[PDB]
């Protein structure tokens, strides 16, 4: 299932998204 | 609690 892969991706992103979009 | 720790393979 590509969505299983995408999803684990996206939260390499997320962490990227969520913390350095409040710190940077 | 694990939630949803879902994993590729």
């Amino acid at each position: 299932p590509v969505e299983d892969l995408i999803r684990f991706y996206n939260d390499l992103q997320q962490y990227l998204n969520v913390v350095t979009r409040h710190r940077y | 609690g694990p939630s949803q720790p879902t994993y590729p393979g």
